[PDB]
């Protein structure tokens, strides 16, 4: 719990990175 | 919404109404709907129909209505 | 303090719209 | 009497009240680069935030500032590159030296400010015989990692490295700027060569001079090679690796300089295979190729595999004039082996693409039973700056560690191939440039 | 019929794009293949038989391929 | 002119998705609020559930129109004809119907909730722009 | 950082430029003789010039620890320094509990004093609602989707219409 | 886990979840595993799809982890944000803005005959002040031809537009003769130096009065938020923004399964935590395990 990391707590938290990793996923082999 | 609208033919047709003058039946009834109690809508909305324990408590709340003209 | 996520993609390059300035000082210094 | 966690603790206090000015922020950062402070990142973190916070600055406080931010080797991007306007503010108010450590910090961070390099150069230009030459070498350094292709300050720089004589130091940063900027002018490089003869006090500078001469694959100069192999415990494993590989490109067969260069790399590899870059790694299989020295077993399949990584990454990462370079020139290999025909030559550069070995794509590779010609195209940003326009020393990397696969590499350079009228030309200069390396296909 | 394309033919394109165009006449029916030329093509062919047409192009399958991305990301 | 077949019977854009927009004749929206999400395409003839695909018409649509609800009631399934004269109070019933649906799908359960449909066909536009402003302040 | 730095003890700081802390060294022919104090404690070490060039060999790469993100915070603190000047204009409220006592409330107009009531009732309402500093860091959340869908652009995250319009004329100016 | 085109965009990525995957997939690299292939197929378009929902994933934390530069005094911040998006797009897999922009009209423009489509088809990528003032040049020099103005260079049917589309470019604000002989070149390395020195002042004015603009954009939208939540009462602030943060809870957990669910609830666990932790330590921080 307490003192995480140093590169745990560098993540920007509420960017999209997997709302755009989840359509990439989904899209791409439905696209080929 | 249905049981301010089946209250109100409630008292039209059990004689409630009659005595009052014809041009405030459109103004009697909203005290017909707002001075009776806000909880026999309830009853009536969960039921869906006019039970032996109700028609004796709204009949007994329909004369505890302030009615204009009268 | 969270916001809704989106996955769409900016196709044109516009002018980034500014904004109009509120009459919050106007209004509370009247 | 002698107690430094108890003068690291009152600094700590120094900059964690509320109104400190900018002295205090620079004195604070050179008693922490004096005091070798790398095991603390909050202290260097504190004096970073109010480094950025404090907002009246003279010039003896921001160069004092940017020294310590080189000297200890901290890196925060937003609060050097936003010291850039007390910078610029303060610019005819430096002084010589003071404009060179300014410079030379704002450059090595990468700051990309060309108002600040334009009216550097400009200083550098106007009062060139006033500069001490290692503030040349410090304002070059900072130009030339900057991102300004400044050719005006590299040949006024170079006529100063022919005029006087200039120290070890100076020429290992001369060197690396010049090889940062891609320039090759045997002119400079030879007269900076003259200052390698005194030694070299910081083998991160004869490792830096390895690297620029590998680079821009000059000569192994043998007054480097054995500084290398007499101080290789000087350097960082990320600093040995790019003096290993600027040794391989450079034509040096030194086994044990490249023996105590890999007694360097390989236990940070056993100690943490995260911790160097693919970029890096890619560079150790490079220098542990071309030399042939030997590295551990869970070393050598390990950089083996994250050269292929970092050349197909740079493959993905393909600069899109590189990508129309590589189609024209794997057309070319199409019509060059007899194709007259759009299918033809369509079907034979969807067929040149067959995979590499180590997991990598190889854009045109042909095969005709086990002989295997590959061909490379050399765009320009792996060309050098000058008129000669060779190949920089990436290209002969690449060409000899795909070379100890089984192929011949076939280098098509651009500046030779956009010069030609048509396809029928283009066709025999390839494939001349095949038959050069082998004339079985 | 009516083959309008990019660039003008060389040889081999003109026998695969009428290998291509026998495929679309419904008995054994002798194509008198028309050659136009048309660079809003970027590549392909379009055949005008004038009842019906065979747009095997390359500008319509980007057309296509990005009105079908546009589609698909759009339900997802 | 050059006129293309498109392969397809003529269909609409049929969904959750349609729900808060106003479309045209044929599914496309008119409201200035972007494409319909969630949504998909279905044809608009299709044949009516037949004998075996029924039951009887037993729950009540409630219009909250006393004169309805009492004496003219009207159950789920039933078609109800509006017939009258010039300006009497044919949409006005039918406004109150869909109004009242909002009503009640606060307080009934998600299963039993009644989602309305208002087809608009020659009237004016300005006519039925009064009526999404309407149904946007009542919520309907 | 590059991977070679050339900087360390040739045109180091000499001296120390404040009150707090006091610095001087005695750069010799080989090395350096660093004594620093700084208040309470005494510091005293050697270094050579070929010790502050090992020292840049692995670097400290400081990064924001934030609590949403470093584009969230900046967004935040702006609307905290924009609080901080709607704050500094209820600061100049002029004061109304001077005149509550019963001197000001019967020789006053009873429609005027309602509405000098009402408006201490709306200074309260101003200073509750602009000292709500738990909502800054939700009202940042409003800025940062258009931003961040501004800058997920088909062409460049650095795009603008000054670039574009240079290019155009590149483009256009240039032949075809 | 990563599908090795998510890994080789993300060696020259430097956020923290693109790093902390790639030394996961190299130390599971290390330990006797071997790399799968590079697909050489998923043609063209596949393959621009695929680098466009690529870049996306780098820029995305990358554009998170910029601090704007709002209210602020200089144009030194601003040149700060702008290279820290320069070097984003350069992480992510962009070229220059110069190069990407002319290459995306050079792609919307492959099939254009006249200037008329090449001002209608790139109208997307140059602002409408500079458009509209290149419409009514072509139709001026259009009603001197009567005859369509061609996208041909040779033509001087073009070339009397030409000349006074320039004057248009030199009319807005930007020098057109530097970009032009930047972007044309020199043969003398000397005197091709003087031209993109002044070609690199034009740029740096450019993309600092770009960023600046989406500055000053974000303030003024920051302060437009700010003076209608100041409008408010408390309660109607607290029962808006709590009614708002629990549809946004309930959105991402009625999402089950997804991966960006399950990144959401652990990033609201994670300020969760940091809000603990400035609990158990105010005047020191986070606590971070150094
Ligand atoms: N129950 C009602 N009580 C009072 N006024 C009503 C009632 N119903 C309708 N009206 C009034 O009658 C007028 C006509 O109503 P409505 O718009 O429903 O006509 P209509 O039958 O739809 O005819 P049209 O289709 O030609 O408009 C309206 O302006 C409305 O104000
Ligand atoms: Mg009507």
């Amino acid at each position: 719990a307490d003192a995480k990391a140093l590169d745990e707590l560098r993540k920007p938290k509420f960017s999209s990175k997997y709302l755009i990793q989840h359509v990439s996923q989904k899209l791409i082999p439905a696209v080929k | 919404p249905i049981e301010r609208q089946t209250v109100a033919v409630y008292a039209a047709t059990k004689g409630f109404l009659d005595k009052v003058r014809v041009q405030d039946i459109v103004a009697a009834e909203e005290a017909v709907i707002s001075q009776v109690n806000p909880a026999v809508f309830k009853i009536l909305k969960a039921n869906g129909k006019i039970t032996p324990a109700l028609d004796a408590h709204l009949k007994a709340e329909l004369r505890k209505v302030k009615l204009p003209g009268a | 303090y969270l916001a809704p996520l989106r996955s769409d993609f900016t196709e044109e390059i516009t002018a980034p719209k500014v904004a109009s300035a509120s009459n919050l000082v106007n209004e509370w210094n009247n | 009497e002698n107690d430094v966690p108890a003068i690291l603790k009152e600094i700590d206090s120094l900059v964690s009240r509320e109104a400190v000015s900018a002295k205090e922020v620079s004195d604070a950062a050179v008693a922490l680069t004096y005091l070798q402070v790398k095991a603390n990142r909050r202290l260097w973190g504190k004096v970073l935030e109010k480094a950025g916070a404090a907002q009246d600055y003279d010039a003896a406080s921001l160069t004092n500032l940017l020294w310590a931010i080189n000297t200890g080797g901290v890196e925060h991007f937003k609060t050097v590159a936003e010291l850039a306007g007390p910078a610029v503010s303060l610019l005819p108010s430096l002084s010589p030296v003071q404009l060179s450590i300014v410079v030379e910090a704002l450059g090595g961070a990468g700051v990309k400010n060309y108002e600040l390099y334009n009216k550097a150069s400009a200083v550098v230009v106007s009062k060139i015989g006033e500069f001490k030459p290692a503030e040349i070498a410090r304002v070059l350094y900072g130009v030339a990692f900057g991102g300004v292709n400044d050719v005006a300050l590299a040949k006024a720089a170079g006529k100063v490295f022919a005029s006087t004589e200039v120290d070890s130091r100076t020429a290992a940063q001369a060197l690396y700027a010049l090889a940062k900027l891609g320039r090759a002018d045997k002119a400079t490089v030879d007269a900076l060569l003259k200052s390698f003869k005194k030694g070299t006090e910081s083998a991160s500078d004869a490792a830096a001079a390895s690297f620029a001469l590998g680079s821009l694959s000059f000569k192994a100069e043998k007054a480097i090679v054995d500084a290398l192999k007499a101080s290789a415990g000087d350097l960082a494993p990320a600093q040995a690796v790019e003096a290993a590989y600027g040794l391989a490109l450079s034509g040096a067969t030194d086994a044990e300089a490249f023996k105590a260069l890999f007694g360097v790399v390989a236990p940070a590899i056993e100690k943490a295979p995260d911790a160097l870059e693919v970029s890096s790694l890619a560079q150790l299989h490079v220098a542990s190729t071309i030399s042939g020295a030997k590295l551990p077993a869970a070393v050598g399949s390990f950089v083996a595999k994250a050269f292929g990584l970092a050349a197909d990454a740079a493959r993905l990462k393909r600069s899109s004039a590189e990508s129309a370079l590589v189609a024209d020139v794997a057309a070319a290999t199409a019509v060059a082996f007899g194709a007259q025909y759009r299918p033809e030559v369509a079907s034979a550069v969807a067929s040149y693409v067959k995979t590499a070995p180590d997991g990598s794509v190889l854009d045109i590779a042909i095969t005709k039973g086990d002989a295997k010609v590959l061909v490379q195209a050399v765009p320009s940003s792996l060309l050098t700056s000058t008129t000669p326009a060779k190949p920089l020393g990436h290209v002969a990397a690449y060409s000899k560690v795909r070379e100890a696969q089984g192929y011949a590499v076939a280098v098509v350079p651009a500046n030779e191939f956009e010069a030609l009228p048509d396809q029928k030309a283009k066709a025999q200069y390839v494939l001349a440039a095949i038959k050069k390396v082998a004339p079985s296909f | 019929c009516t083959v309008i394309t990019a660039e003008p033919l060389d040889k081999l394109e003109r026998v695969e794009l009428t290998k291509k165009a026998e495929k679309f006449v419904d008995a054994g029916f002798k194509l008198v293949m028309q050659e136009k030329i048309d660079k809003k093509l970027l590549g392909g062919f379009v055949i005008e038989f004038s009842d019906r047409r065979v747009d095997m192009s390359t500008a319509k399958k980007v057309e296509e391929f990005n009105n079908f991305v546009n589609k698909l990301v759009l339900s997802i | 002119d050059l006129v293309y077949r498109t392969g397809q019977i003529v269909n609409v854009p049929i969904g959750p998705g349609t729900l808060g927009r106003v479309t045209d004749g044929l599914g496309q929206p008119i409201d200035g609020k972007g494409p319909l999400t969630n949504v998909r395409s279905s044809l608009v003839e299709v044949k009516a559930p037949g004998i075996i695909a029924r039951q009887s018409v037993r729950e009540p649509l409630f219009t909250g129109v006393k004169a309805v609800d009492a004496l003219v009631p009207i159950g789920r399934g039933q078609r109800e004809l509006i017939i009258g004269d010039r300006q009497t109070g044919k949409t006005a019933v039918a406004i109150d119907a869909i109004i009242h649906q909002k009503n009640c799908n606060e307080q009934v359960p998600k299963a039993q909730r009644v989602y309305c449909v208002y087809v608009a066909v020659g009237q004016k536009r300005s006519t039925v722009a009064q009526l999404v402003k309407l149904f946007t302040q009542t919520g309907a | 950082l590059t991977t070679f730095t050339f900087s360390g003890l040739q045109d180091a700081p000499v001296a120390a430029l404040s009150g707090s802390i006091k610095l001087n060294v005695a750069a010799k022919a080989g090395k350096a003789e660093v004594t620093v104090a700084a208040g309470a404690a005494k510091a005293a070490t050697q270094v050579s010039a070929a010790a502050l060039r090992k020292l840049s060999g692995s670097k400290i790469s400081l990064a924001e620890v934030a609590r949403i993100s470093v584009l969230h915070s900046s967004i935040q603190n702006y609307l905290l320094s924009l609080s901080n000047e709607r704050y500094q204009l209820l600061s100049q409220w002029p004061d109304f509990t001077t005149m509550y006592g019963k001197d000001f409330y019967y020789r006053a107009h009873p429609e005027d004093l309602k509405k000098f009531y009402d408006a201490a009732d709306e200074y309260y309402k101003l200073y509750e609602t602009v000292t709500e500093f738990d909502s800054l860091s939700a009202l940042a959340s409003q800025v940062v989707p258009n931003y961040a869908a501004r800058r997920r652009s088909t062409v460049h995250p650095a795009i603008g219409s000054t670039v574009a319009d240079g290019a155009f004329t590149n483009f256009l100016l240039s032949k075809q | 886990a990563v599908s090795k085109k998510e890994v080789l965009y993300f060696l020259s990525s430097k956020d923290a979840e693109s790093s902390t995957a790639v030394k996961s997939y190299l130390k599971s690299l290390y330990a006797g595993a071997q790399v799968e292939a590079t697909e050489t197929d998923a043609s063209e378009l596949i393959a621009q799809l695929e680098k466009k929902y690529l870049s996306a994933q780098v820029v995305e934390p990358g554009v998170h982890n910029i601090a704007l530069p709002l209210g602020e005094s200089g144009s030194a911040p601003v040149k700060r944000y702008a290279a820290e998006l320069f070097n984003l797009g350069a992480q992510a897999g962009f070229e220059c803005p110069f190069i990407e922009v002319s290459k995306k009209f050079g792609q919307e423009t492959a099939t254009s005959e006249t200037v008329k489509d090449v001002l209608n088809k790139t109208k997307s990528y140059v602002s409408a002040d500079y458009n509209a003032a290149l419409n009514e040049v072509l139709s001026s020099v259009e009603a001197e031809i009567n005859g369509p103005v061609l996208f041909d260079g040779k033509t001087e049917g073009f070339k009397k537009f030409a000349a006074k589309a320039k004057a248009v470019a030199v009319s807005r604000g930007l020098p057109a003769d530097t970009i032009l002989a930047y972007c044309a070149g020199s043969a003398n390395e000397d005197a091709a130096d003087k031209v993109s020195k002044e070609f690199f002042t034009w740029f740096e004015s450019a993309y600092t009065a770009d960023a600046a603009a989406e500055v000053k954009a974000i303030e003024a939208e920051a302060a437009s938020i700010l003076d209608r939540h100041l409008a408010k009462p408390v309660a109607q602030i607290r029962k808006e923004q709590a009614s708002a943060y629990a549809s946004l809870l309930k959105r991402a957990e009625t999402a089950k399964g997804a991966k960006w669910a399950e990144k959401y609830l652990e990033d609201v666990k994670a300020v969760q935590w940091f809000d603990a932790s400035v609990a158990e330590a105010p005047a020191s921080g986070p606590k971070v395990a150094a």
